[PDB]
């Protein structure tokens, strides 16, 4: 039941390394910390708009 | 037809009739029956007197007063007269049975009260003296109701039968966790307990084990008024149900 | 299901609310006989007028493995480092649950249980205040011996009984992580039995209650050490863990403060605490 | 051998830890299962079975007593008059507090959850009346007057051949979960009992009489946090 | 001869995760606390009815 | 290197542990298997080979000499008499205790099944008798009358050609398991010998005579708890 | 994606730079209105004809999970080795995050905070200085016991309490590896709050502010070593990491320094640093 | 038992590891997620918000 | 080449766990007991005959 995945190594001169997991107990609180996600969506602090805010165009007309 | 306040119940020799009943309890779901050979240790066969031993017998009846605090029997050993039953009793080492329990109790439209009836498995009471221990005699008077206490006190290994502790230091309110059921006089004139055989190991003695106890507590206290019928009887009436018996030898007690 | 196979589960949520609407009808859902010896098993619903509510929340703790599978302590016995001369040097304990108050309640809430057990044993040392208190002590090596019914109590700190060639000994040096041991279902019957409304005798006589039944031997605990010149102290926490387990009749929680480890005495307490008035806020 | 690298937690002994140990008894051939009725596997199947309720909390003498169980009623009571009142505060209020449900509670600081108080007429049964039993949720304060108590969530209990009514209390809140222990934040609310009418009777037949109230959890309760109860302790061992 | 089982996880947002299980000694008492198994049977205890009790129905007729 | 995490039990030597540890002399060619009769697999088969009871146990005196072993008979007693009597305790009780049963029972503390007393006669061959041989379950109390032995487990032993007659004791107990160690609990009832009608014998025969019992267990037996016996001990180490 | 299923990320670089040529049009990607409440998604080859750069770059450090994940001191705690009749031999603290100045101005960048926590605790000691500070102390064993909201508070370093009958502890030895646990999401609401603009009573009254929502019981920390001649006194730090986290609504950062850990209360500070002039090399 | 070796590191409390952990409530029953508007994952989602500076910055 | 085997668990009411076994050693001896091998031959020492005894039959004939 092991999980295999990548681990964090940077961008190569003009690669993927991986890491074994193994969860040892019954509780998912338990677990390594959720590291790996750089997931992101700015645009609700950035651009909280009702109408959509098109940059090449004046902001108000 | 069949109106479900009316019932009757037919053991052996036996049959008891009741025209205001409020169903009937069978002990944590199951009805008693006889021991598998798979759950079985005591290699002899086992007697089964059937009819004989499993039929209905009448305890000796207690009076309901308006401040009597309450009652209790303990089974098998309220049956150690009882005809065949304590016959089989008292020549067997081993014992096995289940027992349809049925409190009578009738008054009137005009009269008023309610106890709870329950079957507690295990019943293992405090002695008064909390320096001391109990003893058998103030445990059991076979088939004669011990009385509970209203008093905080009692003679010489006496137990501790303060009602509100129901004599084994928990809230009385609370036993109602073991199969119960209540009669209260404007509801019904009889309670019906069926209770399998409970116990940690497949037969045990009839007479070292109190497998459990009948208690008959008074919650809301019996009363009626000017000159309605005084005296009203609490009758626990008790048929032993899949009977069986291993090792046999001569009349027993020591 | 098997409590021994701790890894196969059966996860079972909670009821969902499902949506009432008005009502003006022959049906009485709340409406029932108490001394027919029966809980209503009425919802909400049945009441008011409820919303459609997803009931995620699981029953998970109160399990009778997650309530009693924490490790509580039931007994903590004291012992010197000495010679044969001195009783002191070595000490036991009969097996029982109820010399404690806190894990006593919690297995007494049933009256027949059956369980496999886990135990941690907590063997702390403290110096004695002497002269010689100064001293080099060496690492303490600690013996926990277990006597089953029958087998040979040791006398001394330092007799042929400690050799344990048929006994289970645990032997521990300080500093090292706490002494653990599992445990089987012991019992010589089906279960264990809190509970024992019955005599010893026969005769309706001897040992009235549950002490007839619970005859599970003792641990012997000793230091292996020599004596160093100043005295050491050590004292022995035993931790129980039932694991593994399956109960059996339901009883009410003891009301009632408990007196004597032996039996089940008590002296009447107040069914619940007093109040105000009957109409408070 | 393996390089092995061991770290933080090595070697403590947490008790809530869930480890493979040795036995000290192997092999040993356990005394066969038998069947025993009545296992419980949850202890919320305790809180679910119906308790009797000491709603009759005056006194350190009725306390001590039967009394504690048996609500007095009484005929020619006039009509909007408050049989009880209290906060639903289960395993904290003094009268729901040391029942089955209650003692369940107290082994865990967080509940959720309906409940249900199932009311029981024992009284004669010549005798006759209608209740107003009510339930009001928090914020507002408790419900001083019955038109104050009918507002909130309520049963109007006619008394007759079926004994018990039961008041069915719903799980109100802004919070999944509220503390077992009284807390500002997760308070619950108010259960109140009123004459809707009034206890009436025939001629010879006794004038005051007694209810009495059943609790138990609905399907839909749960509890969370196990800790250990303030109900039990010990200042020595027991011998 | 591993065991794979699930993880006590939690309600999601509008998930699965594993633990890996070896038993390592010749007993089953040495194995772990029975924790994830959420069965239950109020009725026993509930309802030890012979009769059985319609809800929507009078308790008595 | 690889995360460990060392948990309680950590370090500690239990007596009954079962891990594999290095050997001092690696690769050593032990000496090849050879046959040798006898294998001793498990020591139940010892406890069901029959051992000689003394229930001639009487004084010191006898204990220490063959006497023990022999229960003397004779001709012209009284038919209801008494031959011997005890309870039985295996592993416990003088007349079984140190037998090759009674031996392998004192390593353990929890015994089962049935026992077989194989009851011989070595009387003269001219001579004659019949005896009831019986076994009381507990409750009642030690038998004593023949009347109330013959209400009990018996066999009626007519002795003949075929020297030996078996009582075979049956296990007939509440639970599935006793204590070796003697306990008011786990009681195993009593058994006893008895005159059928008499033993008679011809003109120049001898008068007394002897009967002698055989003991062991029936394919039922078996023993838990593993123990250390008290029946060895030191003060100092052997030299 | 699951935040306790920590071996499953989702990799998420930055920005290229796109080529830009001169322009001359009727388009103004840089002329705007701040009003709006939007923030200029502006890139510089909007403004400067900018080459082809390549940003392999990723905001991996900044994720909530690295930012809150790396262990922090909490709190600690002191206590020496004594008897019933010492006050001082064993001590308690009330779980919370508002304590510390550092862990807490992290935390509350957001106003509410989902998360799972690794608790360690370096426990350490001391010899008191006395006569007898010569002394053979063995090993010292500690305990720490959570008792959640509304369990048996432990009035001395030895009273029925520390059974731990249901109650969480760790027992741990000096000189092993520090105490380390891990906590689910505990609270009673969906997520925790960091901010509470209400009070604790309907009324608009009693408490106001945070403190009424953040009830997490506490801490009681003990030796399990009987007392040595002369006394020894423990330290015990505890350090809380945030992990499996989600975060919701975020904050300006604390400007102000911190004054009580029971409210949010400043005193006014100045906006920024003060310079020179404005205009400034 | 299974020939072990333990490496330099063993026993230290590194304040940036990341290792699995007995958790001291087994099988908690954590409260269920709800939606909560305004999600931050990732700190640069905040420097990426317009603030407006102090630049008229002369004096306290 | 690990080997998985049976755990002494117990009659149950009216099962098989396993447990798995790594040899770490290159020789035998430095191996667990042998304990779950409940094999007998009573017959050996409760019966030595040359002539088969049928328990129905008279010993002497
Ligand atoms: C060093 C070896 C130690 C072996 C220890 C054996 C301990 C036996 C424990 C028996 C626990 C019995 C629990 C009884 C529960 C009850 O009925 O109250
Ligand atoms: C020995 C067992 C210890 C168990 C410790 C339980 C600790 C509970 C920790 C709660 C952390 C709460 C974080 C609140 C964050 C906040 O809102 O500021
Ligand atoms: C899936 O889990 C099976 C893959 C192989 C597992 C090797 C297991 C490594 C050693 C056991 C770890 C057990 C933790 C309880
Ligand atoms: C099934 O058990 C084989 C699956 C792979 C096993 C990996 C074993 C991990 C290391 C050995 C543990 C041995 C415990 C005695
Ligand atoms: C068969 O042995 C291969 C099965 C998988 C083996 C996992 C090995 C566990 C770790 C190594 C133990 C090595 C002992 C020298």
């Amino acid at each position: 039941g092991a999980q295999v995945s990548t681990q964090k190594t940077g961008a190569h001169e003009t690669s993927i390394i991986h890491y074994t997991n193994i969860n040892y107990y019954k509780d998912a609180a338990s677990n390594s910390a959720n590291r790996q996600d750089f997931t992101q969506d700015p645009g609700k602090f950035t651009e909280p708009m009702k109408d959509v805010m098109i940059k090449t165009l004046p902001a108000l007309n | 037809g069949y109106s479900d306040r009316v019932r009757s119940i037919t053991l052996g020799n036996s049959t008891i009739t009741t025209q205001e009943c409020a169903n009937v309890v069978v002990g944590y779901g199951e009805w008693p029956e006889y021991l598998s050979d798979n759950e079985a240790t005591a290699e002899d066969q086992p007697t089964q007197p059937d009819v004989a031993t499993c039929r209905f017998y009448t305890l000796d009846s207690v009076q309901w007063e308006n401040g009597s605090p309450g009652w209790w029997w303990k089974f098998p050993d309220a049956l150690r007269d009882m005809g065949l039953f304590g016959q089989n009793m008292y020549y067997h080492y081993l014992g096995r049975a289940g027992y349809t329990i049925h409190v009578q109790c009738n008054a009137s439209k005009f009269h008023q009260g309610c106890i709870l009836v329950v079957c507690v498995p295990e019943a293992e009471m405090g002695s008064a003296q909390t320096s001391g221990v109990v003893n058998y005699e103030h445990i059991s008077k076979g088939e004669i109701a011990s009385r509970f206490t209203t008093t905080t006190t009692a003679e010489d290994h006496g137990v501790q039968a303060a009602v509100w502790n129901a004599g084994m230091g928990v809230g009385v309110g609370n036993l109602t966790i073991f199969p119960h059921q209540w009669i209260n006089l404007r509801t019904n004139n009889s309670a019906t307990i069926v209770m399998p055989y409970v116990n940690s190991v497949p037969m045990d003695n009839m007479y070292r084990h109190h497998n459990f106890t009948l208690m008959i507590i008074p919650f809301v206290p019996l009363d009626f008024s000017a000159g309605a019928s005084t005296y009203v009887p609490i009758t626990v009436t008790v048929a032993p149900m899949c009977a069986e018996y291993n090792g046999l030898r001569l009349a027993g007690h020591q | 299901g098997d409590v021994q196979n701790a890894v196969e589960g059966a996860m079972v949520r909670v009821a969902d609310t499902v949506q009432t609407s008005a009502t003006n009808s022959e049906r009485v859902p709340n409406l029932t006989a108490v001394e027919t010896g029966h809980t209503s098993q009425a919802v909400p619903g049945d009441t008011m007028q409820t919303r459609h509510v997803i009931n995620n929340h699981v029953r998970s703790e109160s399990t009778i493995e997650n309530f009693l599978a924490r490790s509580a302590c039931v007994f903590y016995l004291e012992y010197k480092t000495g010679t044969k001369e001195d009783s002191n040097s070595f000490n036991n304990w009969v097996i029982t649950t109820r010399r404690v108050a806190q894990l006593r309640r919690k297995l007494e809430m049933f009256t027949y249980l059956r369980f496999d057990m886990e135990i941690t044993v907590v063997i702390t040392s403290s110096q004695d205040q002497s002269t010689s208190q100064n001293q080099n002590a060496p690492v303490l090596t600690h013996q926990i011996m277990y006597v089953p019914p029958g087998g040979p109590i040791p006398v001394s700190v330092d007799d042929y009984s400690w050799q344990t060639s048929t006994n289970p000994s645990i032997f521990w040096t300080e500093g090292n992580a706490p002494a653990r041991m599992s445990i089987p279902f012991i019992s010589i019957g089906n279960a264990y039995s809190n509970f024992y409304d019955g005599w010893s005798h026969f005769s309706q006589a001897g040992v009235y209650g549950f002490t007839t039944l619970n005859n599970m031997g003792q641990l012997f605990f000793r230091h292996v050490n020599k004596p160093n010149p100043a005295a050491i102290t050590s004292v022995a926490r035993i931790y129980f863990k039932p694991k593994h387990v399956r109960a059996w009749v339901p009883r009410p929680p003891r009301l009632c403060p408990y007196i004597n480890s032996t039996n089940v005495n008590f002296e009447p307490k107040p069914v619940t605490e007093v109040r105000t008035n009957i109409i408070t806020t | 051998g393996l390089p092995t690298m061991n770290t933080p937690g090595s070697n403590q002994f947490l008790t809530s830890d869930d480890f493979q140990s040795p036995s000290a008894m192997p092999q040993f051939d356990v005394t066969p299962e038998m069947h025993i009725p009545g296992e419980v596997r949850n202890l919320m199947e305790i809180a679910e079975v119906d308790s009797v309720m000491p709603i009759n909390n005056d006194s350190a003498a009725k306390v001590s007593s039967m009394e504690a169980y048996r609500v007095e009623l009484s005929t020619n009571t006039n009509a909007g008059t408050q049989v009880f009142g209290f906060q639903l505060n289960p395993g904290a209020e003094s009268v729901m507090n040391r029942t089955l449900m209650g003692e369940i509670l107290n082994y865990y600081a967080h509940w959720s959850g309906s409940i249900k108080i199932t009311f029981v007429f024992c009284g004669s049964a010549m005798t006759t009346g209608k209740f107003l039993l009510s339930y009001a949720p928090p914020g507002a304060g408790a419900p001083k007057t019955r038109k104050d108590a009918m507002l909130g969530t309520h049963v109007v209990w006619d008394v007759g051949l079926q004994s018990s009514c039961v008041l069915c209390i719903p799980w109100i809140s802004q919070t999944h979960y509220r503390f077992v222990e009284k807390d500002p934040y997760t308070n619950a609310g108010f259960v109140t009992c009123w004459y809707q009418t009034s206890v009436v009777s025939p001629a010879s037949n006794q004038p005051k009489c007694y209810m009495m109230c059943m609790v138990s959890a609905c399907n839909d309760f749960s509890v969370r946090m196990l800790r250990d109860t303030k109900f039990i302790e010990q200042t020595s061992f027991y011998q």
